[PDB]
């Protein structure tokens, strides 16, 4: 029912400090389930979720073995962008790596993502046809020339289409409802007087799953975006999501507000009044 | 389960 | 490079009753590079035993964080979160607010 997993590395150069750290966590939609840390007292791919602690230690191993492989790997990429940005020696450098398939119910590729960002900015990315690179800048044109005569967007489109689908469905079949279950989100609405003339109201969405969602204020049926305020959507620690959207209403005029949630958990959105 | 192809920049 | 400065929400998991447990969150993002130092404050003193995620971040490259502990808020204590960055001169302080 639309699931996705990923992968995000991290690897940071660090000159005084010995080798670089490379860190990965994995994600089926906006659940954590493993993690791996080079910074570890004896680094292993350790579970993060409960659904996937049932794997055995091959699993673990297994997966342990090729993030080294892949750490390794960010080392020499990380040494190639130094080189192309002429940077000194002395300075630390990031190199983020997101990659992962997204899939329909049918549980075949819908999307595949498979890119990359160096010191926190856009780097390369695979394009949504699989088959071509975005690069960012001229230092990631050298990357797009190497990656297009070596044809390796063939390859991860593969195992995009192929490998990456096969472990979400498996991951999928061992969370059942853990994975499969929208939570719909606990709503109300809070009263916030500014002065005698005009008061916030505060519409809440919590404990909900997954993360997407659309909060927003109307007044008499039209939308009041450019006078909501709206925070980020932020994990409760429950691996449920919170956010609220605030609007500054006069005083009198509390009944033309309406506050509309989206949210997969909702059969129709809600419609929310000040009570 | 993380992919065991790479590929350096 | 770029540096980006840490935003910060403080807030409960639940919807905080006086005298009711609870677990206070502080949740940083955006911020580059990835090295961040997080405390939980109670009256201005750090709060011991305070746990946080592994680091990770979204679809945009921006890094995040969950710090969080266990917590039965009052009317009297005041809690915050204080963070240390590269991109900060002083550690940035946000106080707790049950109604945000």
């Amino acid at each position: 029912g639309s699931h996705s997993m990923r992968y995000f590395y991290t690897s940071v150069s660090r000159p005084g400090r010995g080798e670089p750290r490379f860190i990965s966590v994995g994600y089926v939609d906006d659940t954590q389930f493993v993690r791996f840390d080079s910074d570890a007292a004896s680094p292993r791919e350790e579970p993060r979720a409960p659904w996937i602690e049932q794997e055995g230690p091959e699993y673990w191993d297994r997966n342990t073995q090729i993030y080294k492989a892949q750490a390794q790997t960010d080392r020499e990429s990380l040494r190639n962008l130094r080189g192309y940005y002429n940077q000194s020696e002395a300075g630390s450098h990031t190199l983020q790596s997101m990659y992962g398939c997204d899939v329909g119910p049918d549980g075949r590729l819908l999307r595949g993502h498979d890119q990359y960002a160096y010191d926190g900015k856009d780097y390369i990315a695979l394009n949504e046809d699989l088959r071509s690179w975005t690069a960012a800048d001229t230092a990631a044109q050298i990357t797009q020339r190497k990656w297009e005569a070596a044809r390796e967007a063939e390859q991860r489109r593969a195992y995009l289409e192929g490998e990456c689908v096969e472990w979400l469905r498996r991951y999928l079949e061992n969370g059942k409802d853990k994975l499969e279950r929208a939570d719909p989100p606990k709503t109300h609405v809070t009263h916030h007087p500014i002065s005698d003339h005009e008061a916030t109201l505060r519409c809440w969405a919590l404990g909900f799953y997954p993360a997407e969602i659309t909060l927003t204020w109307q007044r008499d049926g039209e939308d009041q975006t450019q006078d909501t305020e709206l925070v980020e959507t932020r994990p409760a620690g429950d691996r449920t999501f919170q956010k609220w959207a605030a609007v500054v209403v006069p005083s009198g005029e509390e009944q033309r507000y309406t506050c509309h949630v989206q949210h997969e958990g909702l059969p129709k959105p809600l419609t929310l009044r000040w009570e | 389960s993380p992919r065991w192809y790479f590929y350096y920049l | 490079m770029i540096q980006r400065t840490p935003k910060i929400q403080v807030y409960s998991r639940h919807p905080a009753e006086n005298g009711k447990s609870n677990f206070l969150n502080c949740y940083v993002s955006g911020f580059h590079p990835s090295d961040i130092e997080v405390d939980l404050l109670k009256n201005g003193e750090r709060i011991e035993k305070v746990e946080h995620s592994d680091l990770s971040f979204s679809k945009d490259w921006s890094f995040y964080l969950l710090y969080y502990t266990e917590f039965t808020p009052t009317e009297k204590d005041e809690y915050a979160c204080r963070v240390n960055h590269v991109t900060l001169s002083q550690p940035k302080i946000v106080k707790w607010d049950r109604d945000m």
